[PDB]
């Protein structure tokens, strides 16, 4: 969503479920905006 | 304006489970994870899990082995921790607390305690503690003896004697049941003329207590 | 996953004296922004945790500028460059980098006292408790410094063991002592199968442990 950073470790994508913009980890990554790194 | 407000004590038998919950006000309640940690006697802090209410996503500390459940009621803006298979080492007080993406833990419930027992409501015995007879002063005390659950509260002369009083914490006995002992360092002289008499109460039994040591 | 280990344990300092916390992380707690998500929480007792540093260094809106945190990847400390009254409790260190989040262990922060020897104090129990059929013999510890002390019951010279609890006032608001209750826990055969019960005192403050016993 723009040049104004939202996710961390991942790719944003509207949920039209919740009616606000999501966050897809990537592996290894967890978190709202994927922002921690799972040590598990 | 931010606040985090847990439901009320528990007393609940080994083998069950026990939800807690926690109401948030004063933000928007999809906005900001509500962790829950957890504080047993004497120990620590032990973080439990998060939740994130929005697009509800999960997160609990391992060494739970998925005993924690964390729900969120977005309807009504309370987050639940729910625990199963209730074990004695799992008697704390719980805690929520607020955190946004990458922020601090700012905000705390009140705390809720969780006892866990196997035991009953029991008032307690109070027990006189006198010596059978120095820099001229002696100590006397209450035994507050065999009692469930925790709070008991003692005072002396109804408040009068705060002074030289020593009030210690619980010890919870083999048989379950808690015990406390009261006293008080008074002059030598002063005995045999001013009284000294412990208050003691259990509002969970509603047994109210005094007696007058010599 | 992460081990937050902190190094004092226990600290005791006097009023308006410098107070150094260490914490230690088992792996680098750095974020990928660069960033480090250790935080310092301030808990005094039947109450929730306070926040005082957050972002290793960053001081929480309406924390005294005395608590200062600083830290290098894996070692970071906590500061309260003078002690007052008020910063009794105990301080915790916390990694929100990486998931799962940890606590260290914690560390209490005591007033650094004087040494006071305490005044020991012998109870025998009820007659209205042995009536009940159990016996509670009681033996006080007052206002003393430091908080460590040793209790042995004897009953007839038998050193006692797994028959006893020991509890702690925290530490005195006016005085700056601890004081300690033991309760020897024994039956009415038990007890009226003795006479001579006395309880040992050892502690710093004084030369040689202090005996106080009663005869059934
Ligand atoms: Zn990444």
């Amino acid at each position: 969503d723009s040049h104004t950073q939202f996710c961390f470790h991942g790719t944003c994508r509207f949920l039209v479920q919740e009616d606000k913009p999501a966050c897809v980890c990537h592996s290894g990554y967890v978190g709202a905006r994927c922002e921690h790194a799972d040590l598990l | 304006q931010v606040q985090l407000v847990q439901s009320g004590a528990e007393v609940k038998k080994p083998g069950s489970s026990v939800k807690v919950s926690c109401k948030a006000s004063g933000y928007t309640f999809t906005d900001a994870y509500i962790n829950w940690v957890r504080q047993a006697p004497g120990q620590g802090l032990e973080w439990m899990g998060w939740i994130w209410p929005g697009p509800v996503i999960t997160y609990y500390n391992p060494k739970f082995k998925g005993r924690v459940t964390i729900t969120a009621d977005k309807s009504t803006s309370t987050a639940y921790m729910e625990l199963s298979s209730l074990r004695s080492e799992d008697t704390a007080v719980y805690y929520c607390a607020r955190r946004e993406v990458l922020s601090p833990f700012a905000y705390w419930g009140q705390g809720t305690t969780v006892t866990v027992s196997s035991a009953s409501t029991k008032g307690p015995s109070v027990f006189p503690l006198a010596p059978c007879s120095s820099e001229s002063t002696a100590a006397l005390g209450c035994l507050v003896k065999d009692y469930f659950p925790e709070p008991v509260t003692v005072s002396w002369n109804s408040g009068a004697l705060t002074s030289g009083v020593h009030t210690f914490p619980a010890v919870l006995q083999s048989s379950g049941l808690y015990s406390l002992s009261s006293v008080v360092t008074v002059p030598s002289s002063s005995l045999g003329t001013k009284t000294y008499t412990c208050n003691v109460d259990h509002k969970p039994s509603n047994t109210k207590v005094d007696k007058r040591v010599e | 996953d992460i081990v937050m280990t902190q190094s004092p344990d226990s600290l005791a300092v006097s009023l308006g004296e410098r107070a150094t916390i260490n914490c230690r992380s088992s792996q680098s707690i750095v974020h990928s922004t660069g960033n480090t998500y250790l935080e310092w929480y301030q808990q005094k007792p039947g109450q929730p945790p306070k926040l005082l540093i957050y972002k290793v260094s960053n001081r929480f809106s309406g924390v005294p500028d005395r608590f200062s945190g600083s830290g290098s990847g894996t070692d970071f400390t906590l500061t309260i460059s003078s002690l007052q009254a008020e910063d009794v409790a105990v301080y915790y260190c916390f990694h929100g980098t990486h998931v799962p989040y940890t606590f260290g262990g914690g560390t209490k922060v005591e007033i650094k006292r004087t040494v006071a020897a305490p005044s020991v104090f012998i109870f025998p129990p009820s007659d209205e408790q042995l009536k009940s059929g159990t016996a509670s013999v009681v033996c006080l510890l007052n206002n003393f410094y430091p908080r460590e002390a040793k209790v042995q019951w004897k009953v007839d010279n038998a050193l006692q063991s797994g028959n006893s609890q020991e509890s702690v006032t925290e530490q005195d608001s006016k005085d700056s002592t601890y004081s300690l209750s033991s309760t020897l826990t024994l039956s009415k055969a038990d007890y009226e199968k003795h006479k001579v019960y006395a309880c040992e005192v050892t502690h710093q403050g004084l030369s040689s442990p202090v005996t106080k016993s009663f005869n059934r």
